[PDB]
């Protein structure tokens, strides 16, 4: 379980891996790791298995249920303020559950990507680059990251971090599926 | 190469022995011999090659010394004393039998992991689990019966074990009587 | 005030008997126990249960210890118009007779299967479950349930016991007109995955790559069988499964 | 036990006489081996002539005492004077129904018109039993024979007096728990009477 | 920490003819190395020609033979005095035993009875509720001396479908009579039900304890 | 609660031709110590039924509490509570039993064994043992603690099985009773000297003993 | 020298990683009866039927044993070798006391490591002795003993029927009805009943099967 | 006459325990969005590691309240603690005031807590719900 | 088990019920009776075709 | 005490008189709660006139005891009759000495020309004390204040007869681990005697 996201100057770059289960050999093409908040906010997660997707589609609901009832689509930092919440509420009264979650998204009142990070006891952090599951690769990004950065360059970047993943790891690293979100809205890269 | 643990069958026929051993096919075999004594390990493979030294050894000087083969019972009460030494570090599973030189009476005992003897006059079973092979052996069992009969038993009883828990499966039979001993394979 | 007055009045209370619950699940005022869309679950009255029942479950009758499902091989994929579930008829020695083979797939209803893959009680009484959900689900709304909302709606109800102790993972398998073919894979610990290709078992990396090596969807229902009976051959008697918009159909080793 | 509570090891005894009834103890509060209050009143008062001592923890005890207090006001406000088999009852129901969260351990000493003064006890758990006399309390051990071979029936005041003395001096020497000065109160039909005796006096028993 | 649970030995063992099933038990209670009764009998008529036993806890088995006779009664009511089968009788035994799956009974449950067209069924229950339909099932810390001694003397596949209720009866008997002289447990009697269109009919045998 | 605090040690009951004997002796030990004696272990239920419990004494008399409780309440509202609608000692053993189990399933059982013993309105004798865990089983003959490991083949001797009890009076039964309450007396160190004793026999009705002894004592052979 | 301490700490390490009766003595007015069970169980499977527990460390000095059986056994022959070699080197009838206080000392010397839970009967020139032997080193001196599961039903029966003068016969008799009650009334008691008779100049009368 | 309180938790559990909140497609599970609870709450997990004194103070006064009960039922008859259970229902149930949680003056003067403060009074303490309706309907139990 | 005619039509009745006392004692849980009658056909084996 | 072992909950009491010393005991042997043996003689004769009563480990007193009484007939040998006061040291030296591996505690009277007659306590831990008279055991603790009221110096026979007989049937009463006969040995000039007494006489003093 490991996922990326690299902001660029008109655009945010989200790559999440493949999921697999102990013991349990599937082959599938899609993106369980993955829920789109909103047409310009997409949301990536990580962690234990059953709380963090149910999580997930929780706050999908709710976002989705405030779209439909004001007719307006929240901000990027609304947005991740209220995941926020819902997860330090999560966590009140139960053992807290290993989850981080990055959301990417394009603010049009402001015209700008954003990304924030928040991981499992709720602290949200507005991130130029993150990254979470192997604990190598952030002196990669340090190395080569600029604030002005176009989408290709960016995902050059990416390229090279995922090889550089794959090739530690013993080959059992399959595909990463990789999603850009800017002003036309989220979509999708074969690449 | 996991070869620790196994299944013993000992029984007494009218005038005869029958001792077998499981196998796993996929050249170690726990049944060893010093005359006209047989005794079968279960166990930790070690101490049962240990083991198999140390009487090879002590039944090598014994012939020597006494100019006579040894006897079950006194290969049993040998075998009592070498278990009882390691009191503290103990070692398995024994089980001696054989046939009497003089007397010509079958001989099956069984040992615990620090040398007490139980010596029964229907049969033996060692083993780990010791609990279906036993409920088995203890339907099949009738006393007194012909070496050719008390081989069926044994080897019906062995096959009834290997159905209930393979492709490597083998069972070693040994017929021991006063003047001829037959070896047998099983391969189920 | 009738009530108040009673509750101040004077046994029951030794009995335990003044709670409604007690009486229900002892049978005293009618067989209302029996009649429970939502079955409730006993839970000792301590501040640890949950390792109260992990203490007592490992500790020695082997009649008196919970059944699990053996880890068999199982197997499934959908490749044109249906899917083809194979299971592997290996028995297990016991101290029974059976005067069948082993029930190791559950049919939900005449369109679902399931797979038990965890303990048997477990999967068994919550794949009955579900089927009672789906036949109320299909009454109500005057159409067959999909294959999503019912293994949505078993992952909702495993979620709710996470960690109490349940053990099951299941495969639903489903042809509807508006979805298609699909295979879900749910599992105790609220794991909900969809996939085109499932194997399970104690080997099953042999019969994925079986599987890898001849899988392609332009396949036919003979090649489908026949690729399915190999792939559980090469992982070791092969329980097959088709299941089509009409049902599900059995074969014992065709 | 609670960690950390208040434990109240002591030397209590209760003795029927003749004319009435007559509780003592010591004065005596330890925590460890500091004493905490060498001056305890330890004859705790739940009615005009209805009396207890405590034993366990200091706050149960406490708690069950001031409980009882009101109810055998009720009482009293509603029907009169109550027995001390009331008293003992209210106790005992108190110290029963909550064993498995406060432990406590009462011995109750009563005069009444009827019954002339009767004593109950309470041990840990909540069982209650009625006897000629009582002794309680972590000192108690020391002076068992002792109670045993000096105790008879319808002794005078004096008499109780010197037998109470003798025993409590004992438990006070033998007990490194008990110590101090014995308090006694006296329940005959007169009234109640205090009595306080000081170390220079029950040491040279 | 006060442990709920306990054990009473004991061995149990059904069997289904072609018309008839049985069920019979040994009626012997015992704690730890101590005989408690040496007749106490373990299976029991649960209604409508149903033979249920539950081996293990006692207290367990009798909390769950007492629950399903009450379902039972309560099934008479609701429906016309409507006689319960023996399929239905083992979901309801299964819905009683899932309802404590996290307090689960300590017991293994067999039942036998008569099926629909009229053949001997037996059915095996697990503590926590998981069921299925045996021709021969034997319970209790003596199965591994009795489950051979059937299987050597009788063919499942003479075929069990040409005996007859009293060879049945006779092979239980001899087999129970080897678990006692080999089995320290086992013994002071053994109580069978046999069950048949015509009822319920009970027999009883003196073991080698008195 | 968690463990018993003042406990009783033995109850020891047996069946005749004609009704139950059942015993018990008198006190309540503090651990190691012998702290109150003139503890009546045995409640006379009804006039044809005896209770015996062994075990925490505060539970022994919230059960005592219990079984007032059902005296009181079975003659609310029958004219005929000393007639023919008495209480059977097979009710009082189903109500305790269940009240013992349901303790059980609650986690806060009653740390107690208990031994119901009586003649039924027909005639049969009725004699069962219940304990902490809801645990029931009835034999001709019944014993408690120690008293199941040495009283219990004492008075298996003389019943032996059910034949058995036709052959036995009242007066063996007794004998044979006292003998087993003298070895425990000898062989426990919990037990006490004094012990009480009831009869129920269905001619002549319920007989109480109080303030029993154990007598023949030999402790000649020392020296 | 002596027992091995070897692959002590082998076997501590595979253990660490998951790889693994009634006897009764009664004293009568002219000798000593010690009485036996003959039932070996493995647990709840029964070995065999018919095993002799009474074991002899002189020809009139027998004695039976609980606990570790190969620690008894080895116990009561080395015990018995000491007896044999000290009786020739003395050229006198052993006695009982000097068992005792071999089987006390060597039993001492392990502190409580050799389990073998003993009751010794015997008869020598002073007299006629039992005594009960724990694993610890510590001896105990009756007139009638009990020892195994069944100890306390043995012990019942012979509290209900012990006198001081009692004839042979009947301490026979009271030897087989404890043995008895034990075998009925304990689960790991049963079959057959093995006596010993020992009395004052008369050779010792061994009698397996007593009551079959 | 308990003095702390007992029989605190729960001997069964269910997916539809919860009746208020429950979901209308499947009616026997949960209807988690109206929970508001975090999304990732199952109700085992309320069952386990539990602070030992939640459940002594959240069920105090109550215990205090029946034990004061018991006492008047003991002495003073029937009728007491009749009147007194009569007059607290008829007080708790005419009132409802979904803009406000505090209670009524005469709640606290029958409690005989007028002149009295404890930490409950000084600490009295979304997308779906809290509002006047979801109030409405369970009061009237529509 | 399918369940016969009569159990259904009388469960249907219980129902019915409750705009007073329910049959197994529960209290009230509407304010009117129903305003629906009811035409039940059904075939079960104990008692064949059944309309209620 | 080690897992498993005997312990010895005996009652014990060496009392000094005018004459010489007096040492009596109970016969009880227990199991925790099954009385092993009803019959024990707990007086060990260690030498002619020396005897003591022991406690804790039975083996280890045992052979502590063993010991000592060899010792002192190697003195013997030499010396011709020892004292009290060598046995009590050399039981004193072999309990220090061995304190970390064994436990035990004895009670040594004894009689000699020039001492009259003494009485040591060797406790737990192996420090002798010299008392005129000594009490140990489970039941000791029972009789501390009774012992404590009802001792005199230079009691006559009959009279130290009495106070343990009286003594030891109360130790015997409260405490579990008491048996039936109380077995007692005077040691005067004029030799040693022996007394025995049942249940049936002191329990009704």
């Amino acid at each position: 379980d490991i996922i990326l996201g690299i902001r660029v100057q008109d655009s945010v770059i989200l790559a999440s891996s493949k999921a697999v289960t102990r013991g349990i050999s599937v082959l599938k093409d899609s993106d369980d790791k993955t829920r789109q908040l909103s047409p310009h906010t997409l949301m990536s997660f990580a962690g234990e298995a059953g709380d963090t997707v149910q999580f997930a589609e929780y706050i999908q609901a709710n976002i989705q249920l405030y779209s439909i009832r004001e007719d307006y689509e929240l901000s990027p930092q609304a947005v991740s303020s209220f995941v926020r919440q819902e997860l330090a509420k999560s966590i009140r009264s139960r053992r807290p559950y290993q989850v981080n979650v990055l959301i990417g998204g394009y603010d049009k009142k402001k015209n700008k990507p954003e990304l924030y990070q928040i991981d499992y006891l709720g602290t949200k952090v507005e991130l130029p680059y993150g990254a979470h599951g192997y604990s190598y690769t952030f002196f990669l990004l340090d190395h080569h990251y600029r604030p002005d950065m176009t989408t290709e360059e960016g995902l050059d970047l990416l390229k090279l971090c995922v090889q550089e993943l794959e090739k530690r790891m013993p080959m059992d690293f399959k595909g990463v599926i990789v999603k850009i979100v800017d002003k036309d809205g989220i979509r999708q890269v074969d690449d | 190469s996991s070869i620790n643990g196994g299944i013993v069958v000992a029984m007494t026929g009218k005038d005869c022995v029958a001792i077998a051993c499981d196998l796993r096919l996929g050249k170690f075999e726990k049944i060893f011999h010093y005359g006209h004594v047989f005794l079968g390990i279960t166990g930790l493979a070690t101490d049962v090659t240990t083991l198999n030294e140390m009487f090879r050894y002590k039944t090598n000087l014994y012939k020597l010394k006494e100019e006579r083969a040894i006897e079950p019972e006194t290969f049993t009460q040998l075998v009592s004393s070498s278990l009882y030494e390691r009191r503290f570090g103990p070692y398995v599973g024994p089980v001696v039998a054989g046939i009497n030189s003089k007397s010509g009476k079958p001989f099956i005992a069984g040992f615990d992991l620090i040398g007490c003897i139980d010596e029964a006059k229907d049969f033996i079973v060692s083993g780990t689990a010791s609990d279906q092979l036993f409920g088995m052996c203890e339907s099949l069992y009738e006393p007194n019966l012909e070496p050719e009969d008390l081989f069926e038993t044994i080897s019906q009883a062995l096959l009834n074990a290997a159905d209930r828990d393979l492709s490597g499966w083998g069972a070693v039979v040994y017929i021991i009587k006063k003047d001829e001993v037959v070896k047998r394979y099983l391969k189920m | 005030m009738q009530a108040i007055a009673d509750s101040f009045s004077v046994l029951v209370k030794e009995l335990q008997y003044d709670n409604e619950q007690n009486l229900e699940s002892d049978f005293v005022t009618g067989a209302s126990q029996f009649q429970r869309l939502a079955p409730s679950l006993t839970v000792p009255p301590i501040a640890s249960p949950q390792q109260f029942l992990r203490a007592h479950t490992d500790d020695r009758n082997p009649d008196c210890k919970i059944k699990i499902a053996h880890g068999t091989t199982t197997l499934a994929f959908r490749f044109q118009g249906g899917i083809i579930v194979a299971v592997d008829s290996r028995a297990t020695a016991g101290n029974w007779v059976a005067s069948q083979t082993v029930k190791k797939v559950i049919e939900i209803n005449p369109f679902l299967l399931g797979t038990m893959a965890g303990g048997a009680a477990d999967c068994q009484f919550w794949e009955t479950w579900l089927g009672s959900q789906c036949r109320l689900h299909e009454l109500r709304e005057k159409e067959r349930i999909s294959v999503a909302a019912a293994s949505k709606i078993l992952s909702n109800l495993v979620y709710q016991y996470k960690g109490a102790g349940l053990s099951m993972g299941t495969m639903i398998c489903g042809y509807t007109r508006k979805e298609g073919p699909t295979i879900y894979y749910v599992d105790s610990d609220g794991t909900r995955l969809k996939g085109d290709i499932f194997c399970v078992g104690s080997g099953q990396t042999f019969a994925y790559g079986v599987l890898d090596s001849n899988y392609k969807w332009d396949l036919s229902v003979e090649d489908a069988l026949y690729l399915g009976k190999r792939s559980i051959l090469a992982a070791a008697s092969v329980n097959l499964y088709h299941v089509t918009e009409d049902g599900w159909i059995y074969h014992g080793n065709h | 036990l609670k960690k950390g509570e208040v434990s109240l090891g002591t030397s209590i005894m209760a003795v029927t006489f003749k004319d009435g009834v007559i509780l003592g103890a010591d004065s005596r509060t330890t925590t460890g081996a500091y004493i905490a209050n060498r001056v305890t009143d330890k004859l705790t008062r739940v009615h005009d002539k209805i009396w207890c001592c405590r034993s366990g923890s200091a706050a149960d005890t406490q708690a069950i005492a001031d409980i009882v207090q009101y109810h055998l006001e009720l009482y009293t406000s509603q029907y009169g004077t109550p027995s001390t088999e009331t008293a003992a009852s209210v106790f005992k129901e108190l110290c029963y129904e909550n064993k498995d969260n406060l432990t406590a351990g009462i011995i109750v000493a009563g005069y009444d018109d009827k019954n002339k003064g009767e004593v109950y006890t309470i041990p840990l758990g909540g069982s209650v039993h009625k006897l000629p006399y009582a002794i309680a309390g972590s000192g108690s051990t020391f002076i068992y024979g002792y109670c045993d071979k000096n105790f008879r029936e319808n002794m005078s005041k004096e008499e109780t007096v010197d037998f109470i003395k003798h025993s409590l001096s004992q438990a006070i020497k033998w007990d490194g728990s008990s110590g101090g000065v014995i308090r006694m109160v006296v329940l005959t039909a007169a009234g109640v009477e205090r009595l306080i005796f000081y170390p220079d006096e029950y040491e040279q028993l | 920490q006060f442990n709920p649970y306990g054990d009473n030995g004991g061995t149990i063992l059904g069997i289904a003819g072609e018309d008839f099933a049985v069920l019979a038990g040994d009626t012997r209670n015992i704690t730890d190395y101590s005989i408690n009764s040496r007749y106490e009998p373990k299976v029991f008529d649960c209604g409508d020609n149903i033979v249920m036993s539950a081996n293990g806890f006692a207290a367990d088995g009798d909390a769950l033979v007492k629950r399903f006779k009450n379902s039972v009664k309560w099934y008479h009511f609701d429906h016309n005095d409507k006689k319960l089968s023996i399929n239905s009788a083992a979901r309801n035994i299964q819905h009683l035993l899932y309802g404590k799956r996290f307090f689960p009974y300590y017991v293994h449950t067999i039942i036998a009875g008569l099926d629909e067209d009229g053949k001997g069924a037996v059915y095996s229950f697990d503590p926590v509720g998981s069921y299925e339909r045996e021709q021969c099932r034997a319970g209790g810390a003596a199965a591994s001396l009795i489950m051979p001694f059937l299987d050597n003397q009788v063919n499942f596949k003479k075929p069990l479908k040409y005996l007859s209720v009293e060879e049945v009866i006779k092979l239980v008997r001899d087999s129970f009579t080897s678990a006692t002289e080999r089995h320290i447990q086992v013994g002071d009697g053994l109580e069978i039900l046999i069950v048949t269109k015509d009822g319920v009919r009970k027999e009883f045998y003196e073991l080698k304890r008195d | 609660t968690q463990q018993p605090i003042v406990t009783g040690t033995s109850v020891i009951s047996m069946k005749y031709d004609n009704g139950v004997i059942i015993a018990a002796d008198n006190l309540g030990s503090y651990g190691s110590l012998l702290r109150f004696n003139g503890v009546e272990r045995l409640i006379p239920v009804g006039d044809n039924t005896v209770v015996g419990i062994s075990g925490d004494i505060s539970d022994m008399q919230h059960i005592e509490r219990l079984l007032k409780d059902l005296v009181t309440e079975n003659a609310y509202d029958n004219p005929l509570a000393d007639a023919e609608e008495a209480l059977e000692p097979s009710y009082i053993f189903e109500y305790l039993a269940t009240v013992m189990y349901q303790r059980r399933s609650k986690m806060n059982p009653l740390w107690n064994a208990i031994i119901v013993a009586g003649v039924q309105s027909n005639g049969d004798q009725f004699l069962r043992y219940v304990n902490l865990l809801g645990v029931t089983y009835s034999s001709p003959t019944l014993a408690t603690g120690f008293g199941a490991h040495m009283a219990n083949p004492l008075l298996r001797k003389v019943v032996d099985r059910e034949s058995d009890i036709p052959k036995t009076t009242v007066q063996v039964a007794e004998e044979a009773i006292v003998n087993a309450m003298r070895v425990l007396y000898y062989r426990d160190a919990r037990s006490s000297r004094n012990f009480s004793l009831a009869i129920i026999d269905k001619n002549t009705g319920l007989t109480f003993k109080k303030n029993l002894q154990v007598e023949n004592m030999k402790w000649d052979f020392a020296k | 020298a002596g027992l091995s301490f070897d692959n002590y700490q082998r076997n501590n390490f595979l253990a660490e990683n998951s790889h693994t009766t009634t006897i009764v003595g009664v004293k009568f007015n002219n000798g000593v009866v010690i009485a036996a069970d003959t039932r070996s169980t493995q647990g709840p499977i029964v070995a065999d039927k018919n095993c002799a527990k009474l074991h002899r460390i002189s020809p009139k000095i027998w004695c039976a044993g609980a606990g570790t059986a190969a620690d008894t056994e080895a116990v009561t022959q080395l015990i018995g070798s000491n007896i044999e070699l000290h009786s020739l080197y003395t050229s006198r009838e052993p006695r009982v006391v000097s068992a005792l206080q071999m089987l006390k000392q060597h039993l001492f010397k392990y502190q409580g490591h050799i389990g073998a839970y003993l009751i010794v009967a015997g008869v020598d020139p002073t007299g006629s002795h039992l005594f009960s032997i724990h694993a610890h080193g510590s001896t105990d001196v009756g007139y009638y003993l009990s020892l195994g599961s069944g100890s306390l039903a043995a012990m019942a029966v012979l509290e209900s029927h012990w006198k001081q003068d009692l004839t042979k016969e009947e301490a026979i008799k009271l030897a087989s009805d404890a043995i008895q009650a034990g075998i009925w009334n304990d689960l790991g008691s049963g079959s057959n009943v093995d006596v010993c008779v020992m009395e004052i100049g008369k050779d010792a009368e061994y009698l397996r099967n007593y009551t079959p | 006459m308990n003095i702390v309180p007992q029989d605190t938790f729960k001997s069964q559990v269910s997916t539809d325990q919860d009746k208020s909140v429950l979901s209308s497609a499947v009616p026997s599970l949960p209807d988690t969005l109206r929970q508001q609870e975090g999304g990732a709450v199952p109700l085992s997990t309320q069952l386990n590691d539990r602070h030992p004194l939640e459940s002594t103070l959240k069920n105090w006064e109550t215990t205090q309240r029946q034990r004061q009960m018991e006492q008047y039922r003991q002495i003073f008859g029937i009728a007491e603690p009749m009147k007194r259970t009569m007059e607290m229902e008829i007080v708790n149930r005419t009132d409802f005031n979904p803009l406000s949680t505090n209670g009524s003056i005469h709640r606290d003067i029958l409690l005989n807590k007028e002149c009295s403060i404890d930490w409950e009074d000084v600490y009295p303490g979304t997308m779906v719900g809290d509002d006047v309706h979801s109030k409405i309907e369970k009061q009237l139990g529509i | 088990e399918d369940i016969n005619v009569e159990s259904l039509t009388q469960s249907v009745c219980d129902l019915a019920l409750r705009f007073g006392e329910g049959a197994s004692g529960e209290e009230r849980l509407m304010s009117r009776p129903f305003g629906v009658a009811l035409l039940i056909a059904g075939h079960d084996a104990d008692d064949g075709y059944q309309l209620f």
